[PDB]
RNA sequence: AAGCUCGUAUCAGUUUUAUGAGGUAAAGCGAAUGAUUAGAGGUUCCGGGGUCGAAAUGACCUUGACCUAUUCUCAAACUUUAAAUAUGUAAGAAGUCCUUGUUACUUAAUUGAACGUGGACAUUUGAAUGAAGAGCUUUUAGUGGGCCAUUUUUGGUAAGC
RNA sequence: GAGAACAGAAAUCUCCAGUAGAACAAAAGGGUAAAAGCCCCCUUGAUUUUGAUUUUCAGUGUGAAUACAAACCAUGAAAGU
RNA sequence: GGUUGCGGCCAUAUCUACCAGAAAGCACCGUUUCCCGUCCGAUCAACUGUAGUUAAGCUGGUAAGAGCCUGACCGAGUAGUGUAGUGGGUGACCAUACGCGAAACUCAGGUGCUGCAAUCU
C-alpha cells in the first residue's frame, strides 16, 4: 500500500476492532439483538429463529435458539437433502426454498410431537395463511425468520423458505407483500402466481420458451434436464411429489460417512503449516546477520 | 501469475460540467442521453461560489456511467478523437484513466443548432474479476495486493490492445 | 507596574495555563531557550553542568530571560560563542493574575499579569554542554545567573555525556561499538528490536563486532 | 474512639488482654497513638489477676478473691479457679473470648517510677510511650499495677 | 448561578471505557433475573433509556420486580439519620448479577458437605472461618544460604 | 418528658474476609486533544522570492509550510494508566436440600414464574471485637448571627481578610 | 492522495486511504458506524385511562424523567420498536 | 484436523509485506424469460450449477515487523498517601515513626480460545 498512506503507531494503538463476526461481515448485531432477546418475565424461554441462508447454490435452514456459550441448533435442513425426496436439479430456486422450509418444519415439528396435530396446509394453493392454534391443545411451535443480510425484495426467495415452513405447520409470523404475485399498486396478492412459484412455474415456462426460440441456450443452462429427459411440464409433479415424500418421512438421514474423524484429521494436517519455536526464530535472525551483515 | 486476473473495464463515466442550470443543462443532458442510450443523472452544486455564478443545490452538471460493450463502443469512439494518444498522467495510481474532449460532434452525432456544442469528460475505471468482493453486501472485503489494478498494469494494457500511444515521461 | 516578584514566589494556585478559557495573556519575556553552538554534534561537547533548583517555587519569565542573558553573555565573552550550548530547561506556562485597581473586594478575579515557570526541588533549570577544558568558565556562568533567581539553586556536575542520558563511559561503550549514530544535534541509538532489514539500513558500521 | 470502646479502653490507664489475629492487629493499628501494648509474661498476667482482677456478673464488677466466684460463671467452660482463668488467658485457650470478657478491664495506676520518657505521645521507637513495645510492656505494667 | 440537573457531574462516570464503545455484547441480554437476586448497578452511557441516577452508581440492591425490558431494584438510601427504601426501574443494561454472594453460596454448599463428611464418619468438624493467625515457629537453615551483610549507602548524584 | 412492647435478644461513627463502584494524588506527552524549545532527513506539475532562460508540467539555489524518525517543556475546565483515605452489598432458621399442589400469568409443552403442602440437617448454625439490652409511640422547649485549630482548599499581593 | 475538456485555490466525474479526525436546532459534557450520521419509503405513539417510581425533597409541591397495566394505532417479512 | 451456517468472549482475533493451501466447502463466475431494483442487472432480484477459476475472497505460515495481550524482588518499596510528635527550618519546605502503595520505564513470553449443527481424503 502507498507510502503516504500506511498506519501510524498511534492509529493502530487506539483502534477499536469491531466484533469478529462483524469484521467478517457476517452478522448484523442490531437485528440480532432484536431477534434474540426475550421478555425478561419469560425467564429461560428460548426465542427460536428460523435461519435461512443462501450459498452459491445450497439452501440452509436451521431452527436456532441462543445461549451465552453460543447458539443452539434444534434442527437443520438443507436443500441438498432434496435428491432424497425426488428433486435433483435447481436446488437454489424458489421452490427448493419452499421445499426445504417444508422439510425443516415437518422435521422439527415431528421430533417435538406436534407432528400429527398441526399438519399445516396439505393442499397448497398459495393461499395466504398462518397456521392457527388448535382449540384445546398445544399451541403451535413459534419461530421467527432470520433473513440475515438478505435484502427484502418483494419476490425474494428467502420468503419462499418462509412459505413452506409456515405451510408445513410452523407458526412463523408474516405478512404477504414479499411473495411473488403481490401487486405493487393495490394491497392485493395474486395467489395464482404464488402457487406458480411454489411449484417452479416460472422455471418451467422459462424452459418452454427457450425450447422454440433459441435451443442454443436451452441446452447450456437446462443441460441436466435434457440429460434426464425431464422436459418442462413435469416440473410441478416433481415438486408436488417432493412435498408428499417429505411429509411422509422428514426424519433426517446423515451421510453414511466413510473414513473417520480421526482419518479426516490425519490427512488434513498434511496440509497445515506449523508454527515455529522461539529458538527456531532466533536462529533465523542470527542466520540473517551473518549474511545481510557480514558483507555477504 | 495470469488466468483470469484479466483486465476488464469496470465502467465508463462521461461527465459534463455546465456551471449552470436551466436550458443549457437540459441540453447537456440530451447529449449524454442519446450518446449513452441511458437516461443521465444530474448533479447539484455542493456549495455556492458566485464567481462561478452557482448556488448550492442548483443542478450544475450531468453525467452518466456506462458498462459492458456499450462502454467500449464509446471509449474507442473518444479514443479516436484523441488520435489514440493519452499522456503519462491521465492514468491514476489505482489503475484508472480518463481524458476529455470538446465538441462531442467529433464522435458521430450531427450538429443541431438547437442543442449546441458540448465538451465531455471521459473516465474509464478498470478492474479485474473478483472485484465483487469489494462491492457486495455480505463478507465485503478488499482485493489482495497482487490483484489490484496499478498504473503500469493499466498503461501497458492500454498500450497493447487499442495500440495507442502513451507519450511524455 | 510589574509587582515585585515576591508577590508570586510560591505555588499557591493550581496551574493557570494560556488556554481557550484564558486567552488574553501577555507574551513570555523569555523566548529563546537554546543559545550557543546548539548545532554541535554530541561527540563534540561531553561535559554537562546543570543549574538545579533546591526549592518548590515560581520563576518569572522575566527572571528566566535575565538569567538567560547573564550566563550567555559571560560564557561567550570569556570563552567564545561556539564554545558551549546553553539550554534553558524550564518554560513559563503558568499565568499570574492581578486584581488591578470604587468597588472593593467585590468580583475580584484578576487579569493576566505575566508568566512564571513552576519548579520542583531538584528540578533542572539551566543545562550546559562543553569541552571539559571549559568547565570553570561554564560553572562561573551559571553562578552569575543564580543571582537573577529567587530561592536556592545549586550547580551540579553531570555524570552524563552532554545532553545524553548515558554516563560518559556507557556512551563510550555504545559509541566505540556501532550502536550510536549522529543526528541534528542529538543522537540515535541502534535497537535490538524491530525489522532487521531496515535496522541495517541505519547503523551500517555495526553488524561487525570490532573497531 | 470507637475502637478504644470495643477494646473496652474507655479511660486512661485501664487495660485489657487481646488475642492477636489479622482482625485485631488492624484494631491495634488504629489506636497506636493512644495506647501502650506488648507481650505479657506469665508473671504479670498472674499478678494482674491476683491483684486487680474482677469478674463481670449481672454487670456489677465483682472482685475475684474466692474461686467459687469463678467457677459459678466460667465453670461451664472448664475453668473453676483463679489459676484456671490465668491459664486460659496465657495460652490463649479455646475459650479465651468468654474467659477474657469475663474480666472487667483492669484499672491501673500511673506508673510508680514514672514513664521513663520526657514525652508520652510519640512511638516507643522515638523515645515516646505509645505503640508495641513488645516485652517491655511487663516493666511498665508492673509499675502501674 | 449553580447548576444541578439530573446527569450533572457525570462526565467520567457514564463514559464508556477505553476501546469499549458501541453495541453492548448480547450476553448482557441473555442473562436472566428473578425477584430476590442481588444486583450491582452501573450505567451504560450508550443506553439512555432506563438509566440509574448517578447516586446509584456503584450501589448494590435486590430485585423486586421483573418487567419486559427491565428489573425493579430496591436500594436503601440514607437521608438525614435514617435509611429510606428506594425503588429503581433499570433496564438490564445497567445491572449485573453481583458476586457479593458466591463466597457465601459456594461456602454453604461446601459447608453442608464437610458436615456430612464429618457426621457420617464420627464428627469433629470446625467450619467457621478464622482470621489470619500469627505464624508458628520454624527453623531456617543456613545451608546454601549464609546471610549477606548489607550497609546503608553513601550520598550520590546521577544527573 | 412520658412511657409502652419485649428481652439473649436483637444491636454497632470498628476490624476481618469475599465481591463491587470511583478518575482525585501520582503519572503521561518519542499515547489522543491542546500547548511548547531545538535541530536532522525527506516531498512539491502545486506559497513566494532569485540565477539561467523564448518558454516549460524546465534545471539549479532560496525561504516557507507540510511529512518521517528524534529532541527540551507543560494542563482546574487533557489523558491511555492509576493509588492512599473515603464508599455500596454479603458473612444463613426470613437458611440449604428432596418430594410435588395452586393460577385467569407465562410456555411448543404441567413448560416456567410466583406462593405453598410434606420431608431431611441445630448452635463451631457458619468471621472478629463489643453490647449498663433491643425495638417502638406520642408530644413539647430552646435553636435556626456562630467562631477557632491540624489537614485538604477557592478568591485575594496580603490580612487578626 | 492520485486521476478527467473549458476549469483557475474553490464547480462537476472517479478510484484509493480513512475509529470518526464529521454530523446529530442550540451551551457544554456524554453517547452513537450495516448508527443515533446521510438518502429514500410508509406515517401521527407529540394519542386515550388512571396509578407506581427517580432527581431536586419535608422524602410536600412544581418541572423533567423511568418501568409497567388497560386501550387504540403506526411501521416492518418479522423479532420488535 | 479442514470447511460451512448460526454463534460466545470481542485485536493473543487488528495492521503492514511476502509466501503456501490437498479434499470438500465457500468464493469468484455464466445468464436476463420470470418477481424485483437501478443513471448503470456494478450493487440489489431472479434463472443455471450448466460454461470457467484458485487470481482474489477465505484459511494458514513467515517478519531481531507496527499494534495488542500476559508476567517479573525491571524500575520501586520510588512517586503519592492514612495516622504521630511542644520533630527540623525565617520561610519555601523537609526528615523521622506505625501503615497502605502506583504509573512510566526495562526485560522476558505470547499472537485467538471456544459452543451447536452439517460436511470432508
Ligand atoms: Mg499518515
Ligand atoms: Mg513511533
Ligand atoms: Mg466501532
Ligand atoms: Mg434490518
Ligand atoms: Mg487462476
Ligand atoms: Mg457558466
Ligand atoms: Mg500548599
Ligand atoms: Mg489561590
Ligand atoms: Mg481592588
Ligand atoms: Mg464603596
Ligand atoms: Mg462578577
Ligand atoms: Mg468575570
Ligand atoms: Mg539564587
Ligand atoms: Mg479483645
Ligand atoms: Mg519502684
Ligand atoms: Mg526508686
Ligand atoms: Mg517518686
Ligand atoms: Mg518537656
Ligand atoms: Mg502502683
Ligand atoms: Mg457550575
Ligand atoms: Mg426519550
Ligand atoms: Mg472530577
Ligand atoms: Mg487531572
Ligand atoms: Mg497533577
Ligand atoms: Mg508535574
Ligand atoms: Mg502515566
Ligand atoms: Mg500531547
Ligand atoms: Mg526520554
Ligand atoms: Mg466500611
Ligand atoms: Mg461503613
Ligand atoms: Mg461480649
Ligand atoms: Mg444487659
Ligand atoms: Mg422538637
Ligand atoms: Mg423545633
Ligand atoms: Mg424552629
Ligand atoms: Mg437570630
Ligand atoms: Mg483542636
Ligand atoms: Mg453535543
Ligand atoms: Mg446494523
Ligand atoms: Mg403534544
Ligand atoms: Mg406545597
Ligand atoms: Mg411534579
Ligand atoms: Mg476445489
Ligand atoms: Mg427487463
Ligand atoms: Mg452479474
Ligand atoms: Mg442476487
Ligand atoms: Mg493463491
Ligand atoms: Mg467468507
Ligand atoms: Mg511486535
Ligand atoms: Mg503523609
Ligand atoms: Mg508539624
Amino acid at each position: 500500500a502507498f507510502q503516504k498512506d500506511a498506519k501510524s503507531s498511534a492509529y493502530s494503538s487506539r483502534f477499536q476492532t469491531p466484533f469478529r463476526r462483524r469484521r467478517e461481515g457476517k452478522t448484523d448485531y442490531y437485528q440480532r439483538k432484536r431477534l434474540v432477546t426475550q421478555h425478561k418475565a419469560k425467564y429461560n424461554t428460548p426465542k427460536y429463529r428460523l435461519v435461512v441462508r443462501f450459498t452459491n447454490k445450497d439452501i440452509i435452514c436451521q431452527i436456532i435458539s441462543s445461549t451465552i456459550t453460543g447458539d443452539v441448533v434444534l434442527a437443520a435442513a438443507y436443500s441438498h437433502e432434496l435428491p432424497r425426496y425426488g428433486i435433483t436439479h435447481g436446488l437454489t430456486n424458489w421452490a427448493a426454498a419452499y421445499a426445504t422450509g417444508l422439510l425443516i418444519a415437518r422435521r422439527t415439528l415431528q421430533k417435538l410431537g406436534l407432528d400429527e396435530t398441526y399438519k399445516g396446509v396439505e393442499e397448497v394453493e398459495g393461499e395466504y395463511e398462518l397456521t392457527e392454534a388448535v382449540e384445546d391443545g398445544p399451541r403451535p411451535f413459534k419461530v421467527f425468520l432470520d433473513i440475515g443480510l438478505q435484502r427484502t425484495t418483494t419476490g425474494a426467495r428467502v420468503f419462499g423458505a418462509l412459505k413452506g415452513a409456515s405451510d408445513g405447520g410452523l407458526y412463523v409470523p408474516h405478512s404477504e407483500n414479499r411473495f411473488p404475485g403481490w401487486d405493487f399498486e393495490t394491497e392485493e396478492i395474486d395467489p395464482e402466481l404464488l402457487r406458480s412459484y411454489i411449484f417452479g412455474g416460472h422455471v418451467s415456462q422459462y424452459m418452454e420458451e427457450l425450447a422454440d426460440d433459441d435451443e442454443e441456450r436451452f441446452s447450456e443452462l437446462f443441460k441436466g434436464y435434457l440429460a434426464d429427459d425431464i422436459d418442462a411440464d413435469s416440473l410441478e409433479d416433481i415438486y408436488t411429489s417432493a412435498h408428499e415424500a417429505i411429509r411422509a418421512d422428514p426424519a433426517f438421514k446423515p451421510t453414511e460417512k466413510k473414513f473417520t474423524k480421526e482419518q479426516y484429521a490425519a490427512e488434513s494436517k498434511k496440509y497445515r503449516q506449523t508454527k515455529l519455536s522461539k529458538e527456531e526464530r532466533a536462529a533465523r535472525v542470527a542466520a540473517k546477520i551473518a549474511a545481510l551483515a557480514g558483507q555477504q | 501469475q495470469n488466468p483470469m486476473r484479466d483486465l476488464k473495464i469496470e465502467k465508463l463515466v462521461l461527465n459534463i460540467s455546465v456551471g449552470e442550470s436551466g436550458d443549457r443543462l437540459t441540453r447537456a443532458s440530451k447529449v449524454l442521453e442519446q450518446l449513452s442510450g441511458q437516461t443521465p443523472v444530474q448533479s447539484k452544486a455542493r456549495y455556492t461560489v458566485r464567481t462561478f455564478g452557482i448556488r448550492r443545490n442548483e443542478k450544475i452538471a450531468v453525467h452518466v456511467t456506462v458498462r459492458g460493450p456499450k462502454a467500449e463502443e464509446i471509449l474507442e469512439r473518444g479514443l479516436k478523437v484523441k488520435e489514440y494518444q493519452l499522456r503519462d498522467r491521465n492514468f491514476s495510481a489505482t489503475g484508472n484513466f480518463g481524458f476529455g474532449i470538446d465538441e462531442h460532434i467529433d464522435l458521430g452525432i450531427k450538429y443541431d443548432p438547437s442543442i449546441g456544442i458540448f465538451g465531455m469528460d471521459f473516465y474509464v475505471v478498470m478492474n479485474r474479476p473478483g472485484a465483487r468482493v469489494t462491492r457486495r453486501k455480505r463478507c465485503k472485503g478488499t482485493v489482495g495486493n497482487s490483484h489490484k489494478t496499478t498504473k503500469e498494469d493499466t498503461v501497458s494494457w492500454f498500450k497493447q490492445k487499442y495500440d495507442a500511444d502513451v507519450l511524455d515521461k | 507596574a510589574r509587582r515585585p516578584a515576591r508577590c508570586y514566589r510560591y505555588q499557591k494556585n493550581k496551574p493557570y495555563p494560556k488556554s481557550r478559557y484564558n486567552r488574553a495573556v501577555p507574551d513570555s519575556k523569555i523566548r529563546i531557550y537554546d543559545l550557543g553552538k546548539k548545532k554541535a554534534t554530541v561527540d563534540e561537547f561531553p561535559l554537562c553542568v546543570h543549574l538545579v533548583s533546591n526549592e518548590l517555587e515560581q520563576l518569572s519569565s522575566e527572571a528566566l530571560e535575565a538569567a538567560r542573558i547573564c550566563a550567555n553573555k559571560y560564557m561567550t565573552t570569556v570563552s567564545g560563542r561556539d564554545a558551549f550550548h546553553l539550554r534553558v530547561r524550564v518554560h513559563p506556562f503558568h499565568v499570574l493574575r492581578i486584581n488591578k485597581m470604587q468597588q472593593g473586594m467585590r468580583g475580584a478575579w484578576g487579569k493576566p499579569h505575566g508568566l512564571a515557570a513552576r519548579v520542583d526541588i531538584g528540578q533542572i533549570i539551566f543545562s550546559v554542554r562543553t569541552k571539559d577544558s571549559n568547565k570553570d568558565v561554564v560553572v562561573e556562568g551559571l553562578r552569575r545567573a543564580r543571582y537573577k533567581f529567587p530561592g536556592q539553586q545549586k550547580i551540579i556536575l553531570s555524570k552524563k555525556w552532554g545532553f545524553t542520558n548515558l554516563d560518559r563511559p556507557e556512551y563510550l561503550k555504545k559509541r566505540e561499538a556501532g550502536e550510536v549514530k549522529d543526528d541534528g544535534a542529538f543522537v540515535k541509538f541502534l535497537s535490538k528490536k524491530g525489522s532487521l532489514e531496515n535496522n541495517i539500513r541505519e547503523f551500517p558500521e555495526y553488524f561487525a563486532a570490532q573497531a | 474512639r470507637k475502637v478504644l470502646q470495643l477494646l473496652r479502653l474507655t479511660r486512661i490507664n485501664s487495660g485489657t488482654f487481646v488475642k492477636v489475629t489479622k482482625a485485631t492487629l488492624e484494631l491495634l493499628k488504629l489506636i497506636e497513638p493512644y495506647v501502650a501494648y506488648g507481650y505479657p509474661s506469665y508473671s504479670t498476667i498472674r499478678q494482674l489477676v491476683y491483684k486487680r482482677g474482677f469478674g463481670k456478673i449481672n454487670k456489677q464488677r465483682v472482685p475475684l478473691s474466692d474461686n467459687a466466684i469463678i467457677e459459678a460463671n466460667l465453670g461451664k467452660y472448664g475453668i473453676l479457679s483463679i489459676d484456671d482463668l490465668i491459664h486460659e488467658i496465657i495460652t490463649v485457650g479455646p475459650h479465651f473470648k468468654q474467659a477474657n470478657n469475663f474480666l472487667w478491664p483492669f484499672k491501673l495506676s500511673n506508673p510508680s517510677g514514672g514513664w521513663g520518657v520526657p514525652r508520652k505521645f510519640k512511638h516507643f521507637i522515638q523515645g515516646g510511650s505509645f505503640g508495641n513495645r513488645e516485652e517491655f510492656i511487663n516493666k511498665l505494667v508492673k509499675s502501674m499495677n | 448561578g449553580k447548576s444541578h440537573g439530573y446527569r450533572s457531574r457525570t462526565r467520567y462516570m457514564f463514559q464508556r471505557d477505553f476501546r469499549k464503545h458501541g453495541a453492548v455484547h448480547l450476553s448482557t441480554y441473555l442473562k436472566v433475573y428473578k425477584v430476590g437476586d442481588i444486583v450491582d448497578i452501573k450505567a451504560n452511557g450508550s443506553i439512555q433509556k432506563g438509566m440509574p441516577h448517578k447516586f446509584y452508581q456503584g450501589k448494590t440492591g435486590v430485585v423486586y420486580n421483573v418487567t419486559k425490558s427491565s428489573v425493579g431494584v430496591i436500594i436503601n438510601k440514607m437521608v438525614g439519620n435514617r435509611y429510606l427504601e428506594k425503588r429503581l426501574n433499570l433496564r438490564v443494561e445497567h445491572i449485573k448479577h453481583s458476586k457479593c454472594r458466591q463466597e457465601f453460596l459456594e461456602r454453604v454448599k461446601a459447608n453442608a458437605a464437610k458436615r456430612a463428611e464429618a457426621k457420617a464418619q464420627g464428627v469433629a468438624v470446625q467450619l467457621k472461618r478464622q482470621p489470619a493467625q500469627p505464624r508458628e515457629s520454624r527453623i531456617v537453615s543456613t545451608e546454601g544460604n549464609v546471610p549477606q551483610t548489607l550497609a546503608p549507602v553513601p550520598y550520590e548524584t546521577f544527573i
